[PDB]
């Protein structure tokens, strides 16, 4: 597998971080993987022509969809999934969860889990 | 006990079998060991006829009662029949320190019998304040422990551990200094009335056995007319 | 203890938004098909809801050919009772009604020529609790 | 002199209705002698002595440190739960006890960690009172019971203080009562906690009723969790 | 609430169904194994390691009049015309809670004795699936179904050149010769690719 | 009483059915046997030493409201991603009396008209078996079942050294070259295998 | 199958009984097998490095779970049934009996059969 680290990178400020060196701030493998998640879910797809088309998501475009409150939930709980999934780390996404807050306004949940998160059996002959 | 997970094993032929039997039987049986002169009810258990009633195939109380034992009887109405001339093993220890050697203790055993039980008590090896006190029967240990010097927890330690269904401790008189060692004092002047069984004490179990109720009743085997 | 009933009296029926005021009965029902499993472990059976189904039952004395011209068309049915002794009163409407069987002809002797409607609403709205 | 003055402190609150239960733990440098004896003194049911410092990422915690999280882990636990054989947070605990000693500090109502293939387990949940079990005072020496028993008085006094002087003392009043009461306990026979339950007419303090001084009885028979197996293998 | 939609997308047509799968859904689903016998040892059951096609089936009628509606008879061609659709359609039912590309296996109308506006429809979808027929090094994985449709004809925009065109609209960007080497592409295009004008008409091959 | 709990342990999930399986359940059992004719003798049935994989089916609701309670869509969803599952599943029938390890066949769920809320439920099992493929000697039987799961990773304690982690995490104990030799293990650890530390996450290998 | 004995060892004691001559008193391969059984069960599985994944039992975590009466009472049967019929000698092992003699206090007994308990048929050509 050997997934390999790479730099952060402060959404908040949208900057990177950098050490008193002046050397960029390296992070974990882990960390790298998260940091690649909330990038990809915020990356539109098929439009930032760099990607290829199995990168990115397609969340911004359901905001003008005519789907139902039902219908949208469903497909957002499809496009974040289909997204993060794209990576090999991941192992599975869900416990998608939904609260509009005001009558169009929403907030939505969703657990990741990695592939070191699985159990393995102990056994040998 | 403290909770957690305890286990236990046992012989098939201790399981409670004396489910599904019936019927009821009496026998005036001679026996070496028990209570002397009354009805005694068993449910239909080898160990308990062992404990009420020794094990001595040579007496009729083990011997018959077995067999009727094997006979499958749900219960058997069980008297000690005996001749008279009843008396128990007793035995009586005495103190170290007084130069008469003041008798303090008095043991005995809990029923009238005749058969060899025997008292060995040495100095206790890790501790001279104490002593063991082991209790045989015959050359059979039958019982130990160790035991303060002062004459009344003596008497109860005895009569405290489990094992002493055979002997019964009593203070004869207070002392201070454990008692003196000895090996193996049988527990003599005891007397289990087998012998000479006359005709007529058959006649006192029957009057006995009258007021109680019961399938059928069997002699001790004895073809007397 | 005190009266405070309603009687047949007080019912007000608008047939389709039209006062209908020769029907001298009326009756309408909303049952539903409460399935009935019965469980492994549970003793006593339970009994699960299911869709429901409105029927509504009408009769009363012909003035014309109102039914027979209206056909099997979808139409509401509003009910109206109101207490007389003290003030209120209930307000039913049946949603979306049709009739089962149009009541064509009927006649028997010198009796008056009574009319019986019989048919189902999908749906009710209750206007009014009293 | 701050447990004691705790101890008088909650046993004061006791009789103003609101039953608290205290969690104490001896201190570092008392034996197992000391901390029996503490135990031994005072055996009130609503008091707790944890018998055993205990580790946590190389941090020690004194029996008094353990015993916050004794509390919450029993508080946690509420009605249903109980911490009898709980596998507790902790890494290893200083005093290892044999069974003998074990059982010499149950006995005497102390709480004591075990060590148990390399896990910190709480054993038989015991709190301070022991002395007496006095027959049906035998489950009152567990923390669970006690708090089985609280809990249902708290309940009862907040229904109390909806009515107390504020409903009409009529039969149909003191049915309405004995209603809520009823129902109440039939919330806990929906959990489990309870096999059987019972609450009536108190008819003999019903005598001398008053605005807030309706009387009422009640018995139950609480569910407890499986503490010991006996198995016997014959062969 | 329930609602179906079938989002085709090889005709950009996002259906929703006017009336509700009548009686009741199910899916199933089953896990793909054989079952192998041992001597001396009986029976034993191997997990194979591919998923399973598993199918949604329902019925419905068209009604003539009940929110938006058409024509009972141009839905029915525009199902069937769907069923031979090679391309997917994307179904999403929401109360049920399904939401992914399935295809049209089966389909068939019919007009009751009564009711001769309405048309009782009885349905069945197939999950679909796709086949995705140097420097070996792990990468993201081909999960995400590449179902997005774009016009045969391109209209130059300003900001456009030849090679992004390619990219947007015919994946690798490299694939530009292809859309210049038509002759309709050549007539229209000045003899240099690398010019192009807004506009001008461009038509993607394929 | 009857309950009915699924243990699964490859997810450490012990899911209890909210609702009793309906109307009944039961088990068969048949012999494995074959019959063989012989000339001038007839049918004869000769035994076959082998066991037989026996199933369990039954079905139910997930009630929407109620005695610890779940949403249906995500037990549903628990379950179907159960069908897949590789590893077996430990089911346990209270008054049943019924209590191994089994594995899910098929499974479906089903929205009635009515009662959108709830899911009615059809599910069967399999009795699960598993496969076990010098100085012969009589030995203990492997008739133990070895359905145990550890976390990938695994934190050092204070006591412990990679031998011990090997066994006690990976089976034989000689196995540990496999979680020194994995590259990230090899980071954290010092060079020295036998040197270890409170805390370093290590990573069992499969 | 040439089953071997073994050595006496009192479990009411903790210790090994052996003879005025110093010598641990050895016992019969039937007997051997009845230690053997009584240490299996308490021997809790998965923890004593020393054995193997098929020795050892795991009714002391059984005390902490959450499972109903009866369940328990299966997984007790399971427990029992599954460590003991490891060792060859056993033939079955069952007849589980259950008395709660308090409201959560048990008591339980099971019968063990050994393979010399078979009967065997009579008959040759």
């Amino acid at each position: 597998l050997d997934l390999k680290g790479s730099f952060l990178f402060d959404f908040e400020k949208g900057e990177f971080v950098k050490n008193a060196d002046g050397t960029l701030k390296k992070c974990d493998k882990v960390q790298a993987y998260k940091q690649w998640c909330q990038k990809a879910i915020l990356t539109p797809r098929y439009k930032k022509a760099a990607y290829t088309n199995i990168y990115g998501s397609e969340i911004k475009d359901l905001i003008a969809s005519n789907l139902s409150q039902s219908a949208k939930e469903l497909e957002i709980t499809r496009l974040i999934k289909e997204t993060i999934l794209v990576h090999p780390y991941t192992k599975e996404v869900g416990e998608f969860s939904f609260n509009w807050l005001e009558n169009s306004r929403l907030v939505e949940y969703e657990f990741d889990v990695l592939t070191i998160d699985d159990e393995n059996i102990v056994i040998d002959g | 006990e403290i909770p957690g997970f305890y286990n236990r094993f046992k012989t098939q032929a201790e399981k409670s079998t004396n489910t599904g039997l019936k019927g009821r039987l009496a026998m005036p049986i001679r026996a070496n060991w028990g209570d002397v002169g009354k009805v005694v009810t068993i449910k239909n258990d080898l160990r308990q006829l062992k404990n009420l009633f020794g094990d001595d195939m040579n007496y009729s109380a083990f011997k018959l009662g077995k067999l009727a034992l094997l006979g499958n009887v749900k219960e058997l109405l069980l008297y000690r029949l005996v001749d008279g001339n009843q008396k128990k093993g007793t035995l009586t220890l005495k103190d170290t320190t007084e130069n008469s050697a003041k008798d303090v203790i008095k043991l005995e055993t809990k029923y009238p019998t005749a058969r060899n039980f025997n008292v060995t008590i040495k100095s206790n090896l890790v501790d001279s304040d104490k002593k063991d006190f082991i209790f045989f029967e015959n050359t059979k240990q039958l019982f130990s422990s160790s035991i303060k010097g002062t004459i009344d927890e003596i008497v109860l330690e005895i009569n405290s551990n489990l094992d002493n269904e055979y002997v019964i401790a009593t203070k004869v008189a207070d002392s201070d200094t454990i008692l003196a060692n000895v090996v193996n004092q049988a527990l003599e002047g005891g007397n289990d009335g087998c012998t000479s069984i006359t005709n007529e004490s058959y006649l006192k179990a029957l009057e006995e056995f009258e007021r109680y109720s019961f399938d059928s009743f069997v002699l001790d085997g004895v073809a007397d007319e | 203890e005190e009266a405070s009933f309603l009687n047949g009296s007080d019912v007000v029926i608008l047939i389709d938004g039209v006062e209908e005021l020769y029907m001298e009965e009326i009756k309408a029902d909303f049952e539903q098909d409460e399935q009935s499993i019965k469980l492994l472990g549970c003793q006593n059976e339970i009994s699960r809801v299911g869709t429901t189904k409105g029927s509504f039952s009408l009769n009363g004395y012909k003035t014309d050919s109102k039914f027979a011209k209206l056909g099997f068309r979808s139409f509401e049915i509003i009910y109206n009772l109101s207490n007389s002794e003290t003030l209120g009163y209930e307000s039913i409407r049946l949603k979306n009604c049709r009739l089962k069987k149009l009541p064509l002809i009927n006649s028997k002797a010198g009796e008056i020529v009574k009319i019986e409607v019989e048919g189902s609403f999908r749906g009710y709205d209750l206007l009014n609790e009293l | 002199a701050l447990q004691e003055t705790t101890k008088a402190w909650v046993a004061k609150n006791k009789e103003l209705g609101k039953d608290i239960l205290l969690f104490l733990g001896g201190k570092t440098e008392d034996n197992i002698k000391q901390i029996n004896d503490k135990s031994k003194s005072f055996n009130d049911e609503n008091i707790v002595n944890v018998g055993s410092s205990a580790y946590y990422e190389n941090i020690k915690y004194t029996p008094s440190e353990v015993a916050v999280y004794i509390a919450a882990l029993s508080v946690s636990k509420g009605i249903t739960g109980s911490i009898c054989n709980a596998k507790t947070i902790f890494e290893e605990v200083e005093p290892r006890l044999s069974q003998s000693e074990v059982k010499e500090c149950l006995k005497s109502g102390t709480l004591v960690l075990d060590f148990d293939d390399g896990d910190v387990i709480i054993v038989d949940d015991v709190n301070t009172f022991k002395k007496y079990v006095d027959d049906k005072n035998e489950a009152m020496g567990y923390i669970s019971n006690i708090m089985f028993i609280n809990t249902i008085n708290k309940d009862t006094s907040l229904k109390r203080k909806e009515f107390v002087g504020k409903i009409f003392n009529d039969a149909t009043g003191q049915t309405t009562v004995i209603c809520a009461l009823k129902k109440y306990f039939e919330e806990l026979m929906s959990q489990g906690i309870i096999s059987e339950f019972n609450v009536d007419i108190d008819t003999e303090l019903q005598a001398t009723a008053k605005a807030d001084e309706f009387y009422w009885k009640w018995d139950a028979v609480k569910v407890d969790v499986m503490k010991k197996i006996y198995g016997t293998g014959y062969l | 609430v329930i609602d179906i939609y079938l989002k085709n997308e090889k005709e950009k047509i996002d259906f929703h169904f006017p009336v509700n799968p009548q009686d009741s859904l199910s899916i199933k689903k089953e896990k793909r194994f054989e079952t192998v016998d041992i001597v001396n040892l009986g029976e034993f059951d191997i997990k194979k390691e591919g998923e399973k096609i598993r199918e949604i089936s329902f019925k419905t009628f068209l009604p003539n009049l009940y929110s938006e509606l058409k024509n009972p008879i141009e839905v029915v061609a525009m199902l069937e015309k769907w069923v031979d659709q090679a391309e997917p359609l994307r179904l999403i039912i929401t109360g049920f809670g399904y939401n992914g590309l399935v295809t049209i296996s089966s389909f068939s109308n019919t007009q009751t004795a009564g009711r001769e506006e309405d048309r009782d429809i009885e349905i069945t979808f197939r999950t679909y699936r796709e086949l995705k027929i140097s420097n070996t090094k792990t990468d993201l994985k081909d999960n995400r179904p590449n179902t997005q449709t774009k016009s045969k004809i391109y209209t130059v925009k300003a900001s456009d050149t030849l090679y992004k065109i390619a990219k947007n609209l015919l994946g690798k960007g490299s694939r530009w010769p292809e859309i210049y080497n038509i002759p309709e592409n050549k007539k229209v295009i000045g003899k240099n690719p690398n010019i192009i004008k807004k506009g001008k008409l461009v038509i993607p091959s394929k």
